[PDB]
Parts: structure tokens; sequence; C-alpha cells
């Protein structure tokens, strides 16, 4: 479905499979993904979805779950 | 930013070198006396082996 | 005067979303690179930060 979108683009994002993004893991140290990364995946998050979403909301997504409580 | 900018090439390469160097040993050298030491460790070694 | 601006939001935006496409694309593929440096003949053999 939709959330596919997001679990799939993360995934693809930080090299990890569909499986390994657990809702409750942190982006910033669980997935090791870094400021730049980070910056790249919401980027890229948001040019999926062609939305905007300002840095200060995205500072919000750190976690898995987050990407698509936002989206939804 | 722009002065530390131009100093960090030389630090890197510095650092690179010194990893490379150091890793050879079976230590972590931390100061410019500390490879002194290693210096005189070195030395006595040397001097042994002949 | 306003609406000069405008426009010219609009020619930033034809810019920036189109940088995000590169940017997103090029991470896409270099992932796999990085996978390859995690065959960990990865060093500064290979990752040359300076
Ligand atoms: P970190 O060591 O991963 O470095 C992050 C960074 C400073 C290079 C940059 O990519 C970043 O993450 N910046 C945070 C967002 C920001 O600064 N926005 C500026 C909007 S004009």
């Amino acid at each position: 479905t939709i959330e596919e979108r997001v679990k799939k683009i993360i995934g693809e994002q930080l090299g990890v499979k569909q499986e390994e993004v657990t809702n409750n893991a942190s982006f910033v140290e669980d997935l090791g993904a870094d400021s730049l990364d980070t910056v790249e995946l919401v980027m890229a998050l948001e040019e999926e979805f062609d939305t905007e979403i300002p840095d200060e909301e995205a500072e919000k997504i750190t976690t898995v779950q987050a990407a698509i409580d936002y989206i939804n | 930013i722009q002065s530390l900018t131009a100093r960090a090439p030389v630090w890197l390469a510095a650092q690179d070198t010194l990893n490379q160097l150091c890793e050879q040993s079976g230590e972590t050298l931390a100061s410019s006396n500390d490879v002194t030491e290693y210096m005189q460790q070195l030395l006595e070694r040397e001097r042994e082996a002949t | 005067e306003m609406e000069n601006v405008q426009k010219k939001l609009r020619k930033l935006e034809r810019d920036y979303y189109q940088i995000r496409e590169q940017v997103v694309s090029a991470k896409a593929g270099w992932c796999a690179v990085m996978r390859m440096v995690k065959d960990n003949g990865v060093e500064r053999r290979l990752h040359r930060r300076e």
C-alpha cells in the first residue's frame, strides 16, 4: 500500500531490507544514518510524496513510525 | 572556518600516515614524548638483536 | 512587486525538486558501492578522506 512507499524508500535509502526497519527503532543511531544520511532520507521521502516538510517538522521523524505518521 | 579548512589537508594526511605507522607498531602513540620513548624501546630492542 | 517574487520562487522550486531527484537517485545507486565497501577491502586503501 501507500506505506510500502515509505517502508520501501527508507530501506532503499539506508541499505536495509524492508523487514529490518522496526517501527520502534530510531534512524539516527539504530539505522546508522548520520546527519547527511538523515537529511538525504527525509528529502527522498518528501520528493517521493512530492509534499513539503519544513526542516523543523523533519526534526521529529527520527523514529521509524513517525515517517508514516506525518505522511498519513 | 577558512583557516581551519586550509589547515585540514595537512592534518588529515598526517593522521593517515601516523595511523598506518602506528598500527604497524603494537602500540598507540599519543605524544611527541611517547614517540621518543618508543625510540628508546626500539634502540634497546636493536642493541639486543644485534 | 510581490508578483515578481512569486515567479522567482517558481523558478527556485523548479530547480529544487530536480536537485532532489538527482540526489535521491545518486544515493540509491551509491548504496551498492558502499555495500561493496562492506566487503571490507575498504580502508584508507580506498576511503581517502583528505
Ligand atoms: P552531520 O555531521 O551529519 O552534518 C550534517 C550537515 C551539517 C553536513 C548537514 O547536511 C545537515 O544535516 N544539516 C541539518 C539541516 C540544516 O542545517 N538545514 C539548513 C537549511 S538552510
